[PDB]
């Protein structure tokens, strides 16, 4: 049921993409998400469950037909459990104890709702705790002058881990724990490795409140957007919207689609709920069923660790 | 200073009418500015009960209640089962609101002691419903606002908002 | 409505109130005919009279807390807390002040001598033009005042913390609020923001993309302002103000250029613009744009409840009607910039590069119409209500604006909550799952290949390697030739890839005079402003990193020249200017002509591969060091600007007290008042201290409650007397609303925000301005945005330092030699005997990241933003508080070299300044560092010095006893020393800081003297 | 799986090593050594694989091939490769040592930390389970020790005292009374507290001044001085090389790493600063 | 049901016990097992008045007290002061989950009239206090937990636990 995904070293899970020498007279670099994308996650598991008998060209059709449903991810350090909290550009690992008087916090008088704001992010943020930025320095060296290239230096802000931590995940299906457990995976980075582990976990599957965390990207459709954006207090409490690309296929080598998303740690109300089926056709319904169960439209509970979905 | 009571929003009866006493003066907490309901009071942790209409104080986050908060007294039928107190209104979490208060005021919940005959299971509770919708406003609202069935309202929003921010967790024995 | 009632309240006291009141001369009074209105009513003489109606009355009240601070009736009465000594206070000190004698017009005979020169320069518009009276009268009002040699004088001898020209601009600024309620009331306060300044101009590989980027957020939201510049005049903007802008004297002389005007007037005032808006840079005038992209990021209005389309103004119709008017006036200026870059890129359809332009600007045209920028609007507004009990002020008004601007504060911070990137407005799903998106050049191997400078959006323009570029051009679509190929490269790198937004960002950095359809607006036609920059040759070259990583190689062969210059006679090194190119750098502008050549780029030469050794040689005969490939990127920012704009006490006590503690002001109570007490005090001098001494007095321990009226009421009803003519002065309710004045402050815990206080530090703000861009001009620094309280520059490794140190200090007004034509004087920045406030108790925190010219802009930016502004947020020294040692966090200098860090703190002392001696030991730190620095590289003292202080530290740091580590370091300054008459010493009150930081990725030594150790091997570090 | 088997090694510093990291911390050293997430000396993956494929294209240049399936086909071809190092973890620095007469006397010895040996135990359980060459008899080793966690430790030899890198005073207990020891080497394993042998291993690291000298008048340059830091001669690091299911790697896991024992890691090579030797634990075991 | 009994932890001076009854059985819920104290639980909308220390309620979700659940029975003196509960497991919200619970039990915890008398004011104050946290460790843990003191898991791991799990609303009345 749940899947621990332990990294035996510093990993890196990079956005903004181009990440090699293309410029001359210029240096690389890239940074890593703190917490992998739930594409990420899919695309991994899918290696190992991988048959030639399917696919040809599809890639989460592809996908989907391997794996059952996975639920968003967080970090669990000592048995304790991380959550993704995403502000106007901050980012904090907040434990589960901190959530719960989110809606009220948010709502408070102007004075009083920054200093609360402001000491989650800051006293209360326990992601420097557990996780630094491992900046690693690369280079191409020449052969022929066995020094360095022209300019073929990069930087890349690992993620180094000064703690025990590993990725949380659910998945569905149960058939699937003897096959993908302590199995070593090439996690997605700069061909870096982390190992698996599967025990059983009880959590709820659908729940109904008036404010979720979203554990995961949430996916708009592209045709919502104008009617989203223009009035986005409606349907985001705190967190941050960004067009983001859902990754490179490698079945194909193409990154894959780019499509505006409400990434995870925001606070959602429960007007993204009916929104969202309110504005997605099924044109697309079938599409966004199947980005839901790689991951990505997973929400929580600000109570307690309930998952819901959205489409589901 | 001041006097302000709690009831809470169900959908069940003893709810009709518990004040007893209205503004007095011209104070509310809650109100209809016919942009809708503004100032909703929400208690974190407690319970309604059909069976002896009032709250009972659970331990579970969860168990939210949405209710009213207007002038006025207790029944005085009772006088013993609600909870009085009095905490600043910043310290209450409220719902969209209007504006700010007096910054101290005296404020009553109905209670129940935490009636352990049973063990407690408390359940997310709809209101649509549109016939329960109608009966509690002249019920309830009407005896702090009588204006709403006269000379102008737009009903079909403020009666309509009630069906879109109210709710709570009942017990359901 | 024709209200148009401004310029009443602009001249409704003349700039000679304090020699005329309580007069000094008192026969320029005599020599034409209340006392002091009279000569205010004389100069108004061009048209409309004053109204002794709601016209100055309620808006000079609400205009200023001097009808609060001194007194209702008193203030307006010139009598008995009289004082004859005109002083001038500082408005965030008191402890500082100037004296402002006589130079002023005294008779007549000097007084219409500028009246003369006032109508001289309105005569030349069409009467029927008001807009252009008012918009050119508002500009040059203090400017001619300065010209013709005048001390600045205060708005009131009694409290003389406000200079009569802000308070003149305040009350004209407010009067929109009074005016619109006197009809059908109301008045906002609107307030516009960019979402993601920092995240838009870290998006550019060259500096060219950084400068413009940095510019379309000026220009963006200046073509916005404009509109209502052109609707209600100028004093409808508070932040920025006006009365200094470059971007609005620049615009202000195309609208004298346009509609005809006397060409030695628009003359005449283009030497007053040059003198004092810019300072002697007539660069715009060549550039034909404002060189510098002042940022002010954060607009704040207060309009009227009027609005036009009626012909003229009526009631406004909704109270969307200005947050949705600015939304569509901010994607217009996008459009028209599209519009005018689609013109003039067919205009040189021709020449390379453009072509390319053309062939994108029509592919991508669904993209280009979003907005790159994505600026939010919020709004709060008033009534006659809020402000009036039958036609007159109500009490407690005087706390509306206050209380209206914390709303409209609130409500951004509140929205700021949620951070939308403006990349989530497009639409690229079927453009990137489906191959639609146009790709011009190569294909990507690999589905869509992000762009370089963003890396968000999938790339348009994809580029070849240097496989070969021609052979690889011409039979791609990019090149039509090969001779458009050496243009194209010229402007794009082989393997750069581009986004639609990124290539416009690149086609305005080949052509940044387009800007000026932003910049003027609604003035010109697009195309006939396409057609002055299609009919001229201006080539505007911005440099690089590279070149800024060159300045002392340049600078050193410009001086041996002749030398440097037989060998090569055929490297473009000596090569003389082919033509009169231009630069906003002044440093590019200022040599130039030194048969040296700076166009020359530096990765062709002594930094690039063919061609390294070659110029190492050629640099080694000549005695010439070759040059480190290491720039600094430094970065000022204000602590708690904002913060203060809502009259807060942190930037005050930086550390002490945080933003945090507002929510109950009670835990606090002690400190925030003995700093509220003492502003109170000081400020307001003469007669009048006595009095509010002794009712701040009756207050501290919850005291009398209006029971001290029997202490003050003394104080006010046996002054009362000194002048027979108090009206209906009801001494009881009087002393009564003072006490209930200085309650709200103390209970607040900051002082009653006033337009006044506001308009003064937007003025200042932006004097600061002025004084910032020759200092980073003077370092041989490139300027890349510097709006207000920011700045963002390029310097290189080597006057880093001593900039900071400069900038630090310039900014709270001490300063030595001046600037342009501005001088700074312990506080107050004076330009020819006019002396003006600035920021002494403001925090400026700085960052420094010292980067290799071949960085990735992206994560250099970034970090700067993400090593201060979460990093800044954190770091606590041990401050000096009042007898005490506290722990401040703020104002610290943060230097940064690859995975170095370095933190020194500016200040040591928390309320910054408290007296004029406090300004000599700001930035004390940086010039220890600076001499040591200096006595290093005169091999005074081996560089070993910064390796051998470890073991001296364990000491330092023990030692407790002051006299015991004064001899510590002058041990370990003289054992690694190279020489025996070296006598270094350190100021002896930098023994024991203790920078601590709170759980991050950044080990900062918690001992000063460690940190000048770090500081000087950055430094040291970017230097080979 | 794809990772069919795996390969731990030891890297045995012969020569002092220095793999480079620019300036990314902060003692005092102009150019430190890459270290971890909490400080001690590791070899990232990228330099270790880097260094023995720059390596071993020189040794066998016959089968470049081979390794380029294997190692990553550094030309514009981008098949994806099929072996992966892992980052080399701090296993045992050399550390001298003064033991009061406690044994038959020793002058230097190897000092690891708790910390250090749960990094070695989490990558020895890691491939546990595809391992079918199944090195327990190592594995267990580190599970005992980790047992006796939170006091100092000798593993073989008897000493109860000892004064480690001049500075450190240690009283040692025996892991339960004996146990064969890992590093074949006559030389005792002590396991300190994090606490403690941070500051001894922090002592064994090598950082030197190093100058630029003026060839004419044979004085420092200005500014020619900078300081650099070296792990020492004898110092263990432990990695692992994982590979998939291929025919290639059936020949280069028997072909190609049955003949590395020396390579070079790391810069400096000047200097005489990079040769490591490789123990392959699967003979050592 | 188990007669599990909820102690605060605040600063107090009267938090020695206050309850002369221990386990009684054998079951527990939190658990000092190598990684320090387990099931932790937070009673949120809650103060602790400093005089009369016991678990003063109100309404504002942030006001919050974390305790211990013990099952000794409330002393079996007061009996008056003390708010009973019929509670199911999941409605038990608890840190560091280790084991789930029989889902149906009956928890005392400290309690106290609303006391109306005056307007409310909570303070956040923290438990740290290194003077202080010595005490607490053979305050109330050892007294339910002695096995964990004397051989076996260290008492210095409960140390660096209280000053970061329990920190509590106050009074400050
Ligand atoms: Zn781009």
């Amino acid at each position: 049921k749940r899947v621990l995904i332990k990294p035996l070293e510093p990993l890196m899970f990079r956005s903004q993409g181009e990440f090699e020498p293309l410029i001359t007279g210029s240096h690389t670099a890239a940074q890593s998400l703190i917490i992998p994308r739930p594409s990420t996650i899919a695309g991994m598991l899918g290696y190992i469950l991988f048959n030639k008998s399917s696919g040809t060209g599809d890639w989460l059709s592809d996908l989907t037909n391997l794996l059952a449903t996975i639920y968003g991810t967080f970090i669990e350090t000592n048995g304790e459990y991380l959550f993704p909290l995403r502000m106007g550009n901050h980012l904090a690992l907040v434990d589960q104890q901190h959530l719960i008087n989110l809606p009220t916090l948010l709502e408070k008088e102007y004075e009083r709702r920054e200093k609360g704001i402001y000491e989650l992010f800051y006293d209360k943020n326990k992601l420097f705790q557990i996780i630094n930025h491992q900046d690693r320095i690369g280079i191409s060296i020449d052969k022929s002058t066995r020094t360095v290239k022209e300019h073929y230096l990069y930087s890349a802000r690992y993620l180094a881990f000064k703690k025990e931590v590993n990725y949380v995940i659910f998945i569905d299906n149960d058939a699937i724990s003897d096959k993908i457990n302590g199995k070593i995976v090439n996690f997605g980075g700069e061909n870096r490795i982390a190992k698996l582990e599967v025990d059983d976990y009880k959590v709820d599957t659908s729940i109904e409140e008036e404010y979720y965390l979203a554990l995961s990207p949430i996916l708009i459709p592209d045709e919502a957007l104008d009617n989203f954006l223009d009035n986005i207090s409606d349907y985001v409490a705190m967190g941050k919207v960004d067009k983001i690309s859902l990754g490179f296929d490698i079945a194909n080598t193409k990154r894959k689609e780019m499509l505006t998303a409400i990434l995870e740690g925001s606070i959602v109300k429960r007007s993204i709920i009916d929104f969202i089926k309110n504005e997605i056709k099924n044109d697309l319904r079938y599409r966004f069923s199947k980005y839901e169960k790689i991951g990505y439209n997973t929400l929580m509970s600000l109570c307690k660790l309930a998952l819901r979905k959205i489409l589901s | 200073s001041t006097q302000r009571e709690y009831v809470f929003i169900p959908i069940t009866n003893s709810i009709t009418i518990d004040v007893k006493i209205t503004i007095g003066g011209s104070d509310h907490i809650t109100n209809i500015d016919e942009r809708g309901i503004h100032n909703v009071l929400v208690i974190t942790g407690y319970a309604v009960d059909e069976k002896n209409g009032r709250l009972v104080p659970t331990l579970d986050p969860c168990d939210y209640v949405k209710g009213i908060l207007v002038a006025g007294t207790p029944q005085q039928a009772q006088s013993n089962d609600f909870l009085t107190l009095k905490l600043p209104a910043n310290k209450l979490y409220l719902i969209r609101k209007k504006g700010n208060i007096s910054d101290d005021l005296k404020i009553y919940i109905p209670y129940s002691s935490p009636d352990a005959r049973n063990s407690m299971k408390t359940k997310p509770v709809s209101i649509s419903d549109d016939t329960i919708v109608n009966n509690i406003i002249k019920e309830v609202f009407d005896k702090i606002y009588n204006i709403t069935q006269k000379e102008k309202v737009k009903i079909e929003k403020v009666k309509e908002d009630i069906k879109e921010l109210f709710s709570y967790y009942a017990l359901e024995q | 409505e024709f209200l148009d009632y401004k310029i009443i309240a602009l001249l409704h006291d003349p700039p000679n109130k304090a020699w005329v009141i309580t007069g000094r001369a008192r026969n320029l009074t005599q020599q034409l005919s209340r006392k002091h209105e009279k000569v205010a009513k004389y100069i108004i003489n061009q048209l409309f009279g004053k109204n002794y109606s709601e016209k100055v009355d309620n808006a000079d009240k609400l205009a200023s807390s001097i009808d609060r601070y001194l007194g209702s009736i008193v203030y307006k009465e010139r009598s008995l807390f009289e004082n004859r000594s005109i002083f001038l206070k500082n408005i965030l000190l008191s402890n500082i002040q100037r004296d402002i004698g006589n130079l002023f017009p005294k008779d007549k005979s000097k007084l219409d001598n500028l009246i003369l020169e006032y109508k001289k320069l309105l005569n030349v518009i069409n009467k029927t033009n008001l807009i252009l009276k008012y918009q050119l009268f508002y500009l040059i009002y203090e400017l001619v005042w300065i010209d013709s040699k005048y001390e600045n004088t205060p708005s009131d001898t009694r409290n003389p913390t406000h200079t009569i020209f802000d308070h003149l601009y305040a009350t004209a600024a407010m009067m929109n609020w009074i005016l619109s309620l006197e009809k059908e009331a109301k008045g906002y306060l609107l307030g516009i923001d960019t979402i993601g300044v920092a995240d838009f101009i870290s998006k550019g590989r060259k500096t060219r993309d950084l400068w413009i980027s940095s510019y379309l957020v000026s220009a963006l939201l200046w073509y916005v302002i404009t509109w209502f510049i052109e609707e209600y005049g100028p004093d409808v903007i508070l932040f920025p103000s006006l009365r200094f802008n470059q971007f609005y004297a620049f615009y202000l002389l195309e609208k004298l250029r346009k509609e005809g005007v006397s060409e030695d007037v628009i003359d005449e005032i283009k030497e007053l613009i040059t003198k004092y808006i810019f300072n002697g840079d007539d660069l715009f005038e060549n550039l034909k744009i404002p060189p510098y992209p002042i940022i002010p990021g954060r607009i704040t209005l207060i309009l009227p409840g009027l609005i036009r389309e009626g012909e003229e103004y009526k009631k406004v119709q909704d109270d969307n009607c200005f947050i949705s008017k600015v939304k569509e006036r901010y994607n217009e200026g996008w459009r028209k910039l599209i519009e005018g870059l689609r013109c003039y890129s067919e205009r040189k359809r021709e020449d390379g590069f453009w072509n390319l332009v053309c062939r994108v600007l029509k592919l991508t045209e669904d993209l280009l119409q979003t907005t790159p920028l994505n600026i939010r609007v919020k709004q709060v507004s008033v009534t006659e209500d809020e402000i009036f009990n039958n036609n007159k002020l109500r009490s407690d008004s005087w706390k509306i604006y206050d209380n209206k601007y914390r709303q409209l504060v609130s409500e951004f911070k509140k929205s700021k909550l949620v951070k939308v990137t403006p990349e989530s407005r497009l639409k690229l799903f079927e453009l990137t799952k489906f191959d639609k998106l146009p790709q011009i050049g190569e294909k990507s191997k690999r589905g869509y290949e992000f762009c370089t400078s963003c890396g968000v959006l999938p790339a348009v323009v994809i580029m070849p390697k240097e496989d070969e570029l021609e052979k690889k051009l011409i039979d791609l679509g990019i090149a039509r030739d090969e001779k458009d190929v050496r243009s194209i490269k010229n402007m794009i790198s082989p393997g750069e890839r581009l986004c639609p937004w990124c290539l416009v960002k690149r086609a305005l950095g080949a052509e940044p005079r387009l800007m000026r359809i932003l910049l003027l607006g609604d003035l010109y036609s697009v195309e006939k402003i396409v057609n002055e920059i299609v009919s001229r040759d201006v080539k505007i070259e911005i440099p690089s990193t590279s070149d800024i990583a060159s300045i002392k190689t340049f600078e050193e062969m410009i001086e041996k020249k002749n030398e440097i210059c037989e060998d090569l006679k055929e490297e473009e090194v000596c090569e003389k200017p082919s033509e009169s190119v231009l630069s906003m750098w002044q440093w590019f502008n200022k040599n130039y002509y030194n048969g040296i050549n700076l166009t020359i780029d530096p990765e062709e030469y002594w930094f690039s591969e063919k061609r390294r050794r070659y110029y190492f040689s050629v640099f080694r005969r000549h005695r010439i060091t070759f040059p480190s490939p290491y720039y600094a990127l430094v970065r000022a920012d204000s602590d708690y600007l904002g913060d203060l704009l809502e009259g807060k006490l942190t930037p005050y006590l930086a550390g002490i007290i945080d933003s945090g503690d507002y929510a109950n002001i009670s835990e606090k109570k002690e400190e925030v008042n003995k700093l509220l007490e003492e502003y109170l005090v000081n400020a307001g001098s003469g007669s009048i201290v006595d009095y509010v001494k002794t009712v701040l007095k009756c207050i501290r321990e919850n005291l009398n409650k209006c029971s001290c009226a029997e202490k003050i009421y003394s104080n006010e009803v046996a002054k009362v007397m000194f002048r027979v003519n108090v009206e209906k002065a009801n001494v009881e309710e009087e002393v009564k609303n003072s006490l209930e004045y200085f309650e709200t402050i103390l209970n607040e815990g900051r002082i009653i925000v006033t337009p006044a206080w506001h308009v003064s530090i937007s003025s200042a703000l932006n004097r600061g301005l002025l004084v910032e861009l020759e200092l980073v001009n003077k370092h041989k620094g490139f300027v890349i945005y510097a709006g207000g309280d920011d700045l963002l520059a390029m310097l290189p490794v080597d006057e880093v330092l001593d900039f900071i140190k400069e900038s630090r200090r310039a900014f709270a007004g001490f300063g030595t030699e001046k600037l342009g034509n501005m001088c700074l004087e312990n506080g107050f920045v004076r330009i020819n005997n006019a002396y003006y406030p600035s920021l002494p108790i403001v925090g400026r925190s700085y960052s420094v990241i010292i980067a290799h010219y071949a960085d990735p802009l992206f994560f250099v930016i970034n970090d700067s933003y993400n090593l201060l502004e979460e990093g800044k947020e954190i770091i606590r020294y041990r401050v000096m508080y009042n007898g005490e040692y506290k722990d401040a966090k703020k104002d610290v200098a943060i230097f940064r070299y690859q995975g170095l860090t370095s933190v020194i703190p500016l200040s040591l002392k928390r309320p910054i300044v408290s007296s004029v001696s406090d300004f000599n030991e700001i930035a004390s730190i940086i010039d220890v560092i600076l001499e040591l620095k200096k006595r290093i590289d005169e091999g005074r003292i081996s560089v070993s010095l910064l390796y051998d202080y470890e073991k001296y530290k364990h000491l330092i740091v023990a030692s407790d006893e002051k006299y015991l580590t004064e001899f510590l370091v002058k041990d370990w300054i003289k054992r690694n020393s190279l020489r025996k008459h070296v006598e270094f010493t350190i100021d002896e009150k930098l023994y024991g800081v203790r920078l601590t930081i709170e759980n991050y990725p950044i080990k900062i030594p918690n001992d000063l003297i460690s940190n000048i150790v770090y500081t000087l091997r950055i430094i040291y570090g970017g230097e080979k | 799986p794809y990772y069919a088997f795996a390969e731990p090694f030891f890297i045995h510093a012969i020569t002092h090593l220095h793999v480079g990291s620019g300036s990314s911390v902060e003692e005092e050293i102009d150019l430190p050594f890459q270290r971890d997430e909490l400080g001690y000396p590791t070899i990232y993956a990228s330099s270790l694989k880097g260094a023995i494929k720059s390596f071993l294209l020189k040794e066998f240049p016959d089968k470049r091939d081979v390794i380029y399936k294997v190692l990553g086909e550094d030309e514009n071809p981008e098949e994806a490769s099929l072996g992966t190092f892992l980052d080399a973890i701090l296993f045992a620095i050399p550390s001298r040592i003064i033991e009061i007469d406690s044994a038959k006397p020793y002058v230097w010895v190897y000092v690891t930390t708790y910390e250090l040996l749960k990094k070695v135990k989490l990558y020895l359980d890691s491939i546990s389970q595809l391992s079918n060459a199944s090195f327990s008899n190592l594995k267990n080793k580190i599970d005992t020790i980790l047992a006796k966690e939170g006091k100092n430790i000798t593993l073989d030899s008897d000493l109860k005292s000892a004064i480690l890198n001049e500075d450190f005073y240690v009283e040692l207990e025996a892991l339960n009374n004996k146990i064969p020891s890992i590093i074949n080497a006559g030389v005792p394993l002590l396991v300190l507290e994090d606490s403690i042998g941070r500051e001894v291993i922090n002592r064994s690291l090598i950082r030197v001044r190093r100058i630029r000298i003026d060839r004419d008048k044979k004085v420092v340059e200005t500014g020619g001085l900078w300081s650099e830091e070296y792990v020492p001669m004898k110092t263990i690091f432990f990695s692992v090389l994982l590979g998939k299911e291929s025919k290639e790697s059936a020949i280069f896991a028997s072909c190609i790493l049955r003949n590395l024992r020396y390579v070079i890691l790391g810069g400096k090579e000047t200097i005489g600063k990079g040769i490591v030797e490789l123990r392959w634990v699967k003979d050592v075991i």
